[PDB]
């Protein structure tokens, strides 16, 4: 299930979650422990998803260091994120 | 191991 989720520093803070690399056979960028009051909470994030978009760009196969560049680039950027996309990954 | 994991 395709998720859509929008990221906007409205104020003076991150976002308020975290990210890791799945491994050979399913690699790209998965959604790690967030904090509460954040963005990322605000939006609905947590362990177990995988972003598949941001901006644009394509986080199917994208680096690890790719998606916290981008993502520390723009403050405010439209990430596509799609549930279970990593949760089949942490299930180890 | 562990997969490697960032902060945002």
């Amino acid at each position: 299930k395709e998720k859509k989720v929008f990221i906007s520093l409205v104020g003076s803070r991150g976002l308020g979650c975290s990210i890791s690399s799945g491994p050979i056979q399913k690699p790209g960028i998965f959604i790690s422990h967030v904090k509460p009051g954040s963005l990322s909470a605000e939006v609905g994030l947590e362990i177990g998803d995988q972003i598949v978009e941001v901006n644009g760009v394509d986080f199917s196969n994208l680096d690890h260091k790719e998606a916290v560049n981008v993502l520390k680039s723009s403050r405010s950027l439209t990430i596509s994120i799609v549930a279970a996309a990593g949760r089949e990954l942490f299930m180890t | 191991t562990p997969l490697e994991i960032t902060e945002l």
